[PDB]
């Protein structure tokens, strides 16, 4: 899945 | 619970050694058990707190989409059990982190940049069982993540400048909670381009250091907007 | 133990399934589970078995050394305290793989691929036992790392091809058992020496497939002797 | 501190 930039470490 | 024999600051020191270590399931478990002594959290502590547990639930989100991906690519019950595992143990997760911010970091944190801190990690683990749930109890956490992330913006916008680096994460966010859990791009945009704006017009405030940590935020939110216009 | 209930063949997918998610931990316990049915292993099996617990006790390693480091360059316990809480859980680890390779995997196994495969196995985990042992007890330990894997030495050149990759690989490890663990640096060198030119002599007698097999463990050997030599 | 190679996954 294409996944957006969140806050934090980018852990998943 | 098991941590309850270890001073405070030995909990805060081994969170720190955990970390250097990648051992974040301990990063997260010292974190507990500090917040358990029922002391307020320092900035670095809250920071502690947030990066173990993104870290732990960033392996079962990861985990769980793949897992997720073959079963809907099979649709016996071996990977629908194992999705379940794994969704379990990501729920519990996401219930310890929620435990702890209702019990009692967030109705202890009555500064600006702490409460701000709480509640978008409120609406972000409530965002991690919104992308695992499946009908009505769906909108029930959906409506819990917005309701957290609104009243943090809500202080936000009025306690804090538009770089500070907490606003800014909030906003990024609460943009991405708005494209793909509420199904709502076009908020989910405009949040994105006002953050953006209004904190472009900020920089010329800011120190060469805090500069750096603003526009480094920025340039996610940017990402994002790439992607979506 | 806690699989007993499940079906072998549904651990042995589940395992799987836990690979792809890089749910190492979660793949471990399912193969246990799976040894712990009594049936002996077949090669994808055994190799997702090894899998599993190398993925899990490297974690470990790693944390340890980190861990150690901090430690060194230190000489409160906390320290001590979580090196040696990190270290107890990986000698948990080896322990629970030498377990099933004594009850009852090494006696079962008659065939040279999956007896030299298995004393393979015990060589390495204690090899990693002896890399956190610390006076004689760590004598005796990397005596039993030098037995297993002399014995698979011995079985592998009588019963095995020069480029057999089990083969090849027992080697690899064995040669960096002697360079940093018995600190036998020469024996070290020789041994991959003498394996690396075997393998090279043999190459001739493979498939296209087997080739690509036997050279990517012949650079493994090559990339320790350009370090050590 | 300096890791040799041995066989399988490189997981430390
Ligand atoms: C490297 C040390 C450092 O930045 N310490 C701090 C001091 C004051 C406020 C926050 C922090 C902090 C932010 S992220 C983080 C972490 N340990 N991941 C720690
Ligand atoms: C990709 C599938 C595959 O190679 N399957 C096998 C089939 C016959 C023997 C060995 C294997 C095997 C070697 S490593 C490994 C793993 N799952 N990591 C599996």
């Amino acid at each position: 899945k294409l996944m957006f930039k969140t806050e934090g470490p980018d852990s998943d | 619970g098991a941590m309850g024999s270890m001073e405070r600051a030995s909990l805060i020191q081994k969170a720190k050694l955990a970390e250097q270590a990648e051992r974040y399931e301990d990063m997260a478990a010292f974190m507990k058990g500090a917040v358990e002594k029922g002391e307020e959290l320092s900035c670095e502590e809250r920071n502690l707190l947030s990066v173990a547990y993104k870290n732990v639930v960033g392996g079962q989100r990861a985990a769980w989409r793949v897992l997720s991906s073959i079963e809907q690519k099979s649709n016996g019950p071996e990977v629908r059990e194992y999705r379940e595992k794994v969704e379990t143990e990501l729920q519990g997760v996401c219930d310890t982190v929620l435990g702890l911010l209702d019990s009692h970091l967030i109705k202890e944190a009555g500064d600006a940049e702490s409460r701000v801190f709480y509640l978008k990690m409120k609406g972000d683990y409530y965002r991690y069982l919104a992308e695992v749930a499946t009908g009505d109890d769906k909108k029930r956490i959906i409506d819990s993540a917005r309701s957290a992330y609104q009243e943090a913006m809500d202080i936000s916008k009025k306690e804090m400048p538009p770089t500070n680096p907490i606003r800014l994460g909030l906003a990024l966010n609460f943009s991405v909670f708005h494209y793909e859990i509420a199904n709502s791009p076009e908020e989910a945009i405009s949040l994105a381009k006002t953050t953006f704006d209004e904190a472009m017009a900020d920089l010329h405030t800011l120190s060469e250091d805090s500069y750096k940590d603003s526009t480094l935020i920025m340039q996610l939110l940017r990402d994002n907007l790439t992607l979506w216009t």
